Parts: C-alpha cells; sequence; structure tokens
C-alpha cells in the first residue's frame, strides 16, 4: 500500500491450484506469486492507514 | 567477465564465465589457454549456449528482484530450487 | 574517532593478548558460515569511569 510494514491481518488461503510437476513446471517461481497474491489481498480488503 | 557487456553470443568455459564467444576466442587464437585460469582450454572445449531472469542451475525464470534477494541472503546463495550455488553475475536478464 | 572498541563480558575462557578470535555475526553466525573475519586483539584491557 505505502510500503510500511503489515500488521493485524490474516491472509487465509481459500483455495490453491498446484503444478503436477515442480521441476518440469514453476516450482521455484510461485514466492513473487504469492507475493503479488498476498498484495491483491491487502488490497482488496478495504485498508486502512 | 572480460567485456562486462551483454554477450553477442554466449558461450561458456570451463572456467564458468559468461563472457559470451569474444573473449574465448581471441584467448584461444593467443594463448591456447583460458583468461581466468589460465589452463589450457581448446575451442572445441567451448560450450556455446543456446540462443524476468533466469537461473542457469535450475533453467527457472523468476523475478529479477527475488532472485537477487535469495542468491545474497544468508548463505543462500546457491539457488532456492536447486540449492545448487550461483551468483548475481551469472543469472541471465531476459529483456 | 576513527578507531572503534568492543567491550563485553566473557562466559568461560581467557585469551590474554595474542590468541586472535573468530568473530562471529549477528545473522552470520549460523550452521552455514557467511562471515568470520578472524582478528587478533592485542589491546585488550580493563577500563573505568
Amino acid at each position: 500500500l505505502c510500503d510500511e510494514l503489515i500488521r493485524n491481518v490474516k491472509f487465509k488461503i481459500l483455495d490453491a491450484v498446484v503444478a503436477q510437476e515442480p521441476l518440469h513446471r514453476g516450482g521455484g517461481q510461485i514466492i513473487p506469486t504469492a507475493r503479488r497474491v498476498v498484495y491483491s489481498a491487502f488490497l482488496m480488503a478495504t485498508p486502512r492507514l | 567477465s572480460l567485456s562486462l557487456q551483454p554477450f553477442v553470443y554466449p558461450v561458456c568455459t570451463p572456467d564458468g564465465i559468461v563472457f559470451d564467444l569474444l573473449n574465448i576466442v581471441p584467448w584461444l587464437k593467443k594463448y591456447g589457454t583460458n583468461p581466468s585460469n589460465g589452463e589450457k582450454l581448446d575451442g572445441r572445449s567451448l560450450i556455446k549456449l543456446n540462443f524476468i531472469v533466469a537461473v542457469r542451475t535450475t533453467g527457472n525464470v523468476y523475478a529479477y528482484e527475488a532472485v537477487e534477494q535469495l542468491n545474497i541472503k544468508a548463505k543462500n546463495f546457491r539457488d532456492l530450487l536447486t540449492d545448487e550455488p550461483f551468483s548475481r553475475q551469472d543469472i541471465i536478464t531476459l529483456q | 574517532g576513527v578507531q572503534f572498541h568492543a567491550f563485553g563480558r566473557v562466559l568461560s575462557g581467557t585469551i590474554h593478548a595474542g590468541q586472535p578470535v573468530k568473530v562471529l555475526g549477528e545473522n552470520y553466525t549460523l550452521e552455514d558460515e557467511e562471515d568470520s573475519q578472524i582478528c587478533t586483539v592485542g589491546r585488550l584491557w580493563i577500563s573505568v569511569a
């Protein structure tokens, strides 16, 4: 939001779709995807400073 | 290694440097040895690379920032997936 | 102003002047040895106010 540390926010992972082969598909490149998912969860939850 | 530029034609020597294919050909013609190590190298020994960043070891794409952070963390230099040693220098940046 | 000196109480051990000490890091002193930078402190002395 404003490059500040997050506090008092439980990001509940509802449903996920994993790759069948982590060596063939993306297995180590899911952490920026998880960071983008956490950013979209924090942005779409009506935040407050 | 030598030019500090993007390789026109990527290659690698057993030294394991990323000096495209310029530096190696010149050193082989003059010395017949690898410029870094000074060990004998032939043209045949050179390995040519086939023509968002990618790690050579994992051969996986990553956010550039994420890759750099893993390479330089507490002893997490190698590579998140493989845990094979990997440096910032040998990260390939895709245009 | 340029030279810094450390201070602290050792737990169990005594090396007087000549014996160097492998310095440990804050977070770089795990099982994965990252930075030690072993030097020799030959001017270790007690101090007052």
